[PDB]
């Protein structure tokens, strides 16, 4: 998680704070033709 | 549970509950204000259908400071935490990481919704924030106070030009 | 577009179709170029509410004192001084603070020779069996006396009233 | 102060698609300044709540016997007969004012309602137990006929002018404030300049969702659609006039954001204003604290907003 | 307080053109915010004075 | 003295100067905050 916050606020530091890093996303996972007449 | 839908088209992503609104026989889907599909007919067993949303929401990482420590905590904004070692619940949303303290300090790190957090020194605490420090005053309607010293202060206020 | 370069746009391609890049760039760069002075403005309207501010300070508190409650500084204003900084400036608001207070009885008025006498200025104090007439926000206690008490009717209206001796100044030279 | 909004930039422009995902990444610094903005426009809310509200130190707290000279505060005091220990003007005022959609989210206040009532109590009590002395220094007790006498004398009465009328004057105090709720409780658009900001709000965020209704001159505003039905030289190409119109429209939204943020801070710092001299002091300004030589005011909480009740000589 | 504006979309967008003003409904509430804007300008302009 | 250079089709404008700084043998520009192109190497005298 922290790593994360120094990789956007382009920053090896992170100063004391909530930092918004990005977004949580739950993930995603008749009339028959008649023929026979014909056939 | 999170499901790719397809009926009659209507294509879409959600999870799909019972419902209990009153289609008109010869509707099919409805929609909220707003235009966003909401439920939906099946053409199969006819039953009406509540679409909602997959969860999703902002994560903020609650940092003490590096120069401090590399511990952190998580907080999950807007989602319950019956969803993805201490876990609370806030009106803020799902708080990871920080033990909930109930004794009342002055707020470091504002949370929320009255809460905030703080590096205890050891360990990230969440608490509720206090105001200030209760000071009934001894009124009676025939007791005064009166300042019998005084003290001189210079305060200092830095304003942009 | 195909590129940030226009190097690359008008190299590789011939002027016909290379002017749509062209123009989708030079359009991109004029909303950024639109929107950064349009942010300018918003933030030059939020220093000059600033310099306004400091303005009025510099003129209610350096160049006088100022009754404004919380203005020039938290407690009663005595005076301020201006120091220069950056982009901006720092006032040292010096203030007087009330300090050591201790509790009292008090008396609206004082009822002497049948009529009511409030304080020109303070408040009738007391440490038990003695009244005193004090400045409201430093204790001080002075004998109550006419010089510095006004009548102001019979005793009987006045809710809160106790009787007390009120010492004439010219009785005891004159008589 | 305002709704503390926030915009989850792809959701908004892509939604469920990962190609729009994908393509958006080439923009850069347009997602990051924009939530920079909204950003500081909720810190900015928080921060005018707190200079509003949170001037006092300490937590005063009025004593049990609530005898004040024959001045009548229960209406403006706090009920503790409620889960909501707020007064009975602030019931009122609370009830009057009625208050996860595609990326729009609306973040939390710091401060409860709670902790707002409970700062309003503490300048009430302080007020009420100390007069102006619990504003510049320590809290120095007196007696309330006794504020109302100094404060006859800051507006050039003399100080029997209260004792020999306190009875009445007490009477009238009193039956102005029970006027005062009556008066909340006809006009209904009594609080409407502080209903305006909640309904712009909504209004500004009904037009953006509206926005992602519209074609921006492509054949349709659904990216399935584009998708599914086009080849990728004119679908990407189809999309780009998609996420132009859409980032168009949240920079637009960003910016009248702003603009209100701007409107709202200064209607806080008048806010607080108001707070020191009119509610932590006695004011000479002409009209600043209501109509009349200006005697005292007291605050009241409001859902975004502070109502000031001006006591002032007629 | 300052001058107050009216402006009406379909002139100056679009001029007397037919063809264009039945091009241009389907960009949506522009207008609609635009004129409530300036409609609150103007309020707003008399309100000052 | 302001000059225009064309690098092997890398076409630019600007006073060329006797480099300072030290590109590893497998480096062929030189970029500044901001990607701004502060050095070149030539593709055929190789010189910084
Ligand atoms: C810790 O490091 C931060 C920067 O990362 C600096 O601002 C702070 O002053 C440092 N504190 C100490 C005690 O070294
Ligand atoms: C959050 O989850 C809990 C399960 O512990 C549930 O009781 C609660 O109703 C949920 N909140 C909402 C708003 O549904
Ligand atoms: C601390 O206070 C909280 C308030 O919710 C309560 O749930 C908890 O049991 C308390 N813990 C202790 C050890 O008193
Ligand atoms: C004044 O009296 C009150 C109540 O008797 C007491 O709490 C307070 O400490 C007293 N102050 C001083 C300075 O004696
Ligand atoms: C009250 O004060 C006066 C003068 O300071 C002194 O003479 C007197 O003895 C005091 N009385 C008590 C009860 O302290
Ligand atoms: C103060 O109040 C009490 C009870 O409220 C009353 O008995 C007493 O007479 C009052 N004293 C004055 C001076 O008003
Ligand atoms: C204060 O006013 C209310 C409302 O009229 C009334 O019910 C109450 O009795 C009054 N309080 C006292 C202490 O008389």
């Amino acid at each position: 998680p922290l790593s994360e916050t120094k990789c956007t606020l382009k920053s090896f530091t992170v100063e004391k704070g909530i930092y918004q890093t990005s977004n949580f996303r739950v993930q995603p996972t008749t009339n028959l033709c008649p023929f026979d007449e014909v056939f | 549970k999170c499901v790719n839908f397809n009926f009659n088209g209507l294509k879409g992503t959600g999870v799909l509950t019972e419902s209990n609104k009153k289609f008109l026989p010869f509707q099919q889907f409805g929609r909220d204000i707003a235009d966003t599909t909401d439920a939906v007919r099946d053409p199969q067993t006819l039953e009406i259908l509540d679409i909602t949303p997959c969860s999703f929401g902002g994560v903020s990482v609650i940092t003490p400071g590096t120069n401090t420590s590399n511990q952190v905590a998580v907080l999950y904004q807007g989602v319950n935490c019956t969803e993805v070692s201490n876990v609370f619940q806030t009106r803020a949303g799902c708080l990871i990481g920080a033990e909930y303290v109930n004794n009342s300090y002055e707020c470091d790190i504002p949370i929320g919704a009255g809460i905030c957090a703080s590096y205890q020194t050891q360990s990230i605490i969440a608490y509720t924030m206090s105001l200030g420090a209760e000071n009934s005053v001894a009124y009676s309607n025939n007791s005064i106070a009166i300042p019998t010293n005084f003290t001189i202060s210079v305060t200092t206020e830095i304003l942009p030009v | 577009a195909i590129s940030s370069v226009l190097n690359d746009i008008f190299s590789r391609l011939d002027p016909p179709e290379a002017e749509v890049q062209i123009d989708r760039l030079i359009t991109g760069r004029l909303q950024s170029l639109q929107t950064y002075v349009t942010q300018q403005l918003i933030r030059a309207a939020e220093i000059r509410a600033s310099a306004n501010l400091a303005a009025t300070k510099m003129s209610e508190c350096v160049l006088g004192q100022s009754k404004r409650v919380d203005f020039c500084g938290k407690g009663y204003h005595l005076m301020s001084f201006p120091q220069s900084a950056p982009h901006g400036v720092v006032f040292l608001h010096v203030t007087y603070v009330p300090a050591q207070e201790k509790n009292f009885t008090t008396a609206p008025a004082i009822c002497h020779d049948g009529k009511a006498h409030f304080p020109r200025e303070g408040v009738f104090v007391s440490n038990g069996t003695h009244w005193f007439v004090t400045q409201r926000n430093f204790y001080e206690p002075q004998i109550i006396t006419t010089d510095n008490t006004f009548v102001s009717g019979n005793c009987d209206v006045v809710i809160g009233i106790v009787n007390n001796t009120v010492y004439d100044p010219l009785q005891p030279e004159l008589d | 102060s305002m709704t503390k909004t926030s915009v989850d930039c792809t959701m908004y422009i892509c939604g469920d698609s990962t190609e729009c995902s994908n393509l958006l990444l080439q923009y850069g610094s347009f997602c990051t300044q924009l939530k920079r903005a909204l950003t500081g426009i909720a810190v900015e809310q928080d921060k005018n709540t707190q200079e509003v509200f949170a001037q006092v130190k300490q937590i005063y707290k009025t004593p049990p016997i609530k005898y004040f000279g024959g001045f009548n505060f229960s209406q403006i005091l706090p009920d503790p007969s409620k889960p909501s220990k707020r007064s009975p003007i602030e019931d009122l005022l609370f009830n009057k004012v009625t208050l996860k959609f595609k990326g729009l989210t609306v973040l939390p206040p710091l401060l409860t309602d709670e902790m707002i009532a409970q700062y309003t109590s503490a300048l009430l009590a302080g007020t009420i137990t100390s007069g102006w002395t619990f504003g510049a220094g320590p809290a120095l007790q007196i007696p309330f006929p006794m504020q109302m006498a100094y404060r006859f004398n800051g507006i050039g009465v003399t100080q029997n002018v209260l004792y020999e009328n306190q009875k009445l004057i007490a009477n009238q105090f009193n039956s102005a404030i029970g006027k005062i709720q009556d008066s909340l409780s006809s006009t209904p658009s009594a609080l409407g300049k502080l209903q305006d900001v909640v309904n712009h709000n909504a209004q500004a965020l009904n037009t953006l969702v509206k926005q992602l209704s519209s074609k921006f001159g492509a054949i349709s505003s659904v990216l399935n659609d584009i998708f599914s039905r086009l080849d990728p030289p004119e679908a990407e190409v189809q999309i780009d006039r998609l996420i132009t119109g859409r980032l168009q429209s949240l920079q637009t939204y960003v910016t009248q954001q702003l603009i209100r943020a701007a409107e709202i801070r200064a209607s806080a710092n008048l806010a607080a204003t108001k707070m020191s001299e009119c509610v932590l002091g006695q004011s000479k300004r002409v009209d600043f604290c209501g109509k009349g030589y200006h005697l005292m005011s007291f605050p009241q909480s409001a859902p975004h907003g502070v109502v000031f009740l001006h006591v002032t000589y007629v």
